């Protein structure tokens, strides 16, 4: 979808980009060696103990859940409508980035 | 041996730099050392990986 109106109030130029990149579901993915960057939006080679090719030496990993919700639901103000615009409740269980073997967050803005 | 009987002592050459091209002064030592001994000694450590396919340093 086309935008109306955006803004660039003083930003550093690169603030701005991943400010936009957080409203807009994509991530950077930057490449050394290269001035080629591929953003592409957020959605194997199975290393294992068994397995001769790769060495392993440790795996860390943290498995938090404090800030972690399980809605956004997010709305806000309709200025044509006035309705304050119906919740888009978003499901947790989409994009899962760890899937194992084996709260409600909710904003209204005036705007 | 095949010429003479001669001895052949050491000899300390110096210098400055790395190359050969600054020489400081050279002695030779009279009373040769009865024995050298050069050692040698590379270090290796173990892999401690975790997926213990192999044993290797």
């Amino acid at each position: 979808s086309k935008h109306d109106q955006l803004l660039q109030f003083r930003l550093s130029d690169w603030q701005f980009i991943r400010s936009r990149l957080l409203s807009t579901n994509c991530w950077l993915l930057p490449d050394a060696a290269s001035d080629t960057v591929v953003i592409r939006p957020l959605s194997s080679r199975t290393l294992a103990r068994d397995s001769h090719d790769y060495t392993l030496y440790e795996i860390n990993l943290n498995f938090d859940n404090r800030f972690t919700p399980d809605s956004l639901s997010l709305q806000g103000w309709d200025i044509a409508a006035q309705r304050l615009t119906a919740a888009q409740k978003s499901p947790a269980g989409a994009f899962r980035p760890w899937k194992p073997a084996g709260q409600d967050y909710a904003l209204a803005f005036s705007m | 041996s095949l010429l003479e009987r001669g001895l052949s002592k050491l000899t300390l050459n110096a210098w400055k730099d790395r190359e050969g091209k600054i020489p400081a002064g050279s002695m030779s030592a009279m009373y040769n050392p009865e024995t050298i001994q050069l050692d040698y000694q590379t270090r290796f450590d173990t892999e401690d990986t975790i997926n213990t396919a192999s044993q290797s340093n």
